[PDB]
């Protein structure tokens, strides 16, 4: 259904900051090559 | 025999300092126009098993009650909570200075623009 | 003979196999996990070497090398471990052809020395008195750091700071000890403040006073827990609670816990000497300052600011601010990265491009100059020029394009140009590095090749291992 | 268009990443070339089926 | 909040719970599945024979 009818609505930086972590959060677990243990 | 966390919104209402002791280190006084607010009409209205206390017009306060009626106990807690679950959903929408259509309405339209994005870039 | 000379080559490739993924700006990112179970996330090439815990003498002697070149140059850590296991690599291929190592390490010096005036010749001079290419050069490499958009105000900071200790275009040897950075909680890196003399970062409490005129500071290392004889010379500051009372009375500014690393900048700041006793304690042992104060700054906290030595000696002090504490010990090493880089101009005035781009020429006229030798000149100089090709395909790696086509689309652009073509880091692709601001020091290119041919030479040397009680 | 690539030797991401992106400009008849390792009009070269 | 796995994978994702409530107080699981979504997509193209070092420069433009 449309969200203008239904008010369903969310705020915009619950959807930037969503989008912002989640690449950052992806970018830094995709920069691991090697694997060190003591 | 006044609560004191309602008393917190009464004194949060009209403006005025809530006393925790009268003497004032030395001897004793009532702190005159210090702790006292502004208001227009306080009236005693009947209500059915709780004689309650209306405030009208006081300096600050924004608030208001809803008095939830019913007929027993078991669909008056279970309406508390609907208000106060429907009270946060207006809430947090009309707080930040905009919104945006969400519930799955954001990354269904991303989806379309973003490939066709990918496509006027090229470069590995 | 050969068991132990495959497992010096093998355990020093597999060094080198490790580190060589973190090579650059866009350098593959490390997971270290220590022995208790923790985990550290960094990409630090000295960092992760120090964390190898390796046990082979071999790899030992990589972890020497790799100290060897931060006390010297400071800069390019793990671009040496990268081009001494490539040329074990290729002298695999030598040792099974059956050379002597003995003469492969000879003629790896005569490729040293021909390595050397090919970088010359290729290299652009700069002038050391004109502070505006010195101020570019640092923040050239400082945007690859951590500290990257303080890059351009952290730039002259460190030019200014070396031309009132050293003098410019007549010293050769500059000694980075008697350089000191401070850093406090609170403030930002916009504020700076370059003092001549001292900083300490303790406190006059509590001396109640904390505004001396006219001081002389005798550092005092017997320890207070005798205030006549300190009053007898004169002393007005002291630099080390019933000891506090008296010391009031006589009017004496109290400063104590101090590092013993801090006493020795004390030393060469005003010309001040630890004492070692009280009858030893005279007037021949200490200095003479204007000013000794503490002042409550609003970022900077409450630092000793004492200025005018008035004595023989080159120091210069940076106070810098900062918000929070991870970042201003970043930020000191921010400082200390731009300290190393004018360090390696003043014995070196030259310039050169980065990104892989030196490497094609230093493998390319090798190659020619390969061609006319003889002996064993012909075949491991030519595997020197071989193994220098390593660090542009490891380059081409890090940027996301092919390793063999850039390094071999190099090689056509160094044949009939110059050194300006290279690899590009930031926008991923072949263009010119001079346009796109990438430059490094001399000293960070021929002594990488000087050290990492001694460590080969070291290691072609050893012949047999042996145990001893 | 991918196993051409990856027969003739050529960097097959290389290669579709820019054919793709001249097929989303208008592009009906560029393909991949056997001789030269870029993309080029088959129509215009006599590539023909 | 309460799940302890003891792995750094695992672990990356701990703290992102920690950068969504101090800045806005909303969101939390929906940055876990969007990001671990983005890192299977992207595991798929280490096998096609890409580097991550384009995959890390493409997720940023886009
Ligand atoms: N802006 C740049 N563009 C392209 N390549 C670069 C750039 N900066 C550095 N490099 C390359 O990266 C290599 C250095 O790798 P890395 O930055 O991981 O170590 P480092 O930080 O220089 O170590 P240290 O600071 O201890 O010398 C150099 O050989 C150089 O060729
Ligand atoms: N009124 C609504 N109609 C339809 N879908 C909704 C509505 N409100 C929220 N959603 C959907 O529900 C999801 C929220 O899930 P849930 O509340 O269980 O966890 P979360 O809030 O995402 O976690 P976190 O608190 O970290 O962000 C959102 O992705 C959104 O798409």
């Amino acid at each position: 259904r449309d969200n203008k009818q239904a008010g369903v609505f969310e705020p915009t930086i619950v959807k930037v900051k969503s989008l912002k972590f989640a690449t950052e959060a992806a970018i830094t677990i995709l920069r691991i090559d090697d694997l060190i243990k003591l | 025999r006044v609560l004191k966390r309602d008393l917190k919104r009464i004194a949060k209402a009209s403006g005025a300092t809530i006393l925790s002791t009268l003497a004032n280190l030395e001897g004793e006084e009532t702190f005159e126009a210090a702790m006292l607010g502004q208001a227009e009409e306080v009236v005693q209205e009947r209500i059915c098993d709780d004689e309650l206390i209306l405030i009208k017009n006081t300096k600050a306060r924004t608030s208001a009650s809803i008095i939830l009626r019913g007929a027993n106990d078991f669909m008056c807690d279970e309406m508390e909570r609907s208000l106060h679950d429907a009270l946060c959903v207006v809430k947090r929408v009309l707080e930040s200075k905009s919104v945006v259509p969400g519930g799955g309405a954001v990354e269904a339209a991303l989806s379309i623009y973003l490939e066709n994005y990918a496509t006027s870039m090229g470069s590995r | 003979p050969a068991q132990i000379r495959f497992s010096n080559i093998s355990a020093a490739k597999a060094v080198a196999d490790a580190i060589r993924t973190s090579l650059g700006p866009k350098g593959m990112d490390k997971m270290i996990q220590d022995g208790k179970g923790d985990v550290t996330i960094t990409n630090d090439g000295a960092t992760i070497l120090k964390q190898m815990q390796v046990l082979h003498p071999a790899a030992r002697m990589l972890v020497e090398l790799s100290k060897a070149q931060d006390i010297e140059a400071g800069d390019g850590t793990t671009s040496v471990v990268i081009i001494a296991g490539s040329l074990l690599d290729s002298c695999t291929k030598l040792l099974q052809k059956g050379i002597h190592p003995t003469i492969i390490s000879e003629s790896f010096q005569k490729a040293l020395e021909k390595g050397i005036e090919i970088l010359t010749d290729m290299s652009r001079p700069v002038e050391l008195s004109d502070r505006e290419t010195l101020l570019n050069s640092a923040t050239t490499s400082l945007n690859s750091k951590v500290v990257s958009q303080y890059s351009s105000l952290l730039s002259p900071m460190s030019v200014n700071a070396v031309m009132k200790v050293i003098d410019p275009a007549t010293a050769t040897s500059v000694d980075l000890r008697d350089i000191k950075i401070v850093k406090k909680l609170g403030g930002t890196i916009d504020d700076c403040e370059l003092v001549e003399g001292l900083v300490l970062t303790q406190k006059v409490s509590n001396s109640g006073i904390t505004r001396v005129e006219k001081a002389k500071i005798g550092l005092i290392q017997f320890c207070l827990s005798l205030v006549k004889q300190i009053k007898k010379t004169g002393c007005n500051v002291l630099l080390i609670d019933l000891a506090l009372h008296f010391l009031n009375k006589m009017k004496i500014m109290v400063i104590k816990d101090i590092e013993r690393e801090d006493i020795e900048f004390i030393c060469k700041t005003i010309g001040t000497k630890p004492v070692a006793h009280i009858d030893q304690f005279t007037a021949d042992m200490l200095g003479s300052a204007e000013l000794a104060e503490e002042v409550n700054l609003n970022g900077s906290g409450k630092l000793l600011k004492i200025t005018g030595c008035a004595s023989p000696g080159k120091t210069v002090t940076i106070v810098v601010r900062g918000s929070n504490k991870l970042v201003i010990e970043e930020a000191e090493r921010s400082i200390h990265d731009a300290l190393c880089v004018i360090r390696c101009l003043v014995k070196k005035r030259a310039l050169i491009a980065g990104g892989g781009a030196p490497e094609i020429e230093l493998a390319l006229r090798l190659t020619e100059y390969s061609r006319t030798l003889s002996g064993m000149e012909s075949y491991c100089v030519r595997a020197f020029a071989d193994a220098m090709e390593v660090i542009p395909s490891t380059l081409a790696e890090n940027a996301g394009l092919n390793p063999i086509s850039t390094v071999t689309e190099l090689r056509n652009r160094h044949a009939q140009g110059e050194k300006t073509a290279g690899i590009n880091v930031r926008k991923g692709g072949i263009s010119n590095i001079l346009e796109e601001l990438v430059v490094q020091p001399l000293l960070v290119s021929v002594s990488a090749l000087t050290l990492a041919t001694e460590t080969v030479r070291s290691i072609l040397k050893i012949d047999d291992v042996v145990n001893t009680r | 268009p991918r196993q051409l690539c990856d027969n003739a030797g050529f960097d097959a991401t290389n290669i579709l990443n820019k054919l793709r992106a001249r097929h989303a400009q208008g592009g009906t008849w560029y393909g991949v070339d056997i001789n030269n390792e870029d993309i080029a009009d088959n129509f215009e070269a006599f590539v023909w089926e | 909040k309460l799940l302890e796995v003891e792995h750094p994978a695992a672990k990356v994702l701990c703290e992102l719970a920690d950068l969504q409530d101090k800045e806005v107080g909303d969101g939390t699981t929906s940055v876990v599945i969007i990001a671990a979504e983005l890192l299977k997509n992207a595991d798929e193209l280490v096998k096609q024979k890409i580097h991550p070092t384009s995959v890390i420069s493409g997720y940023r433009l886009a």
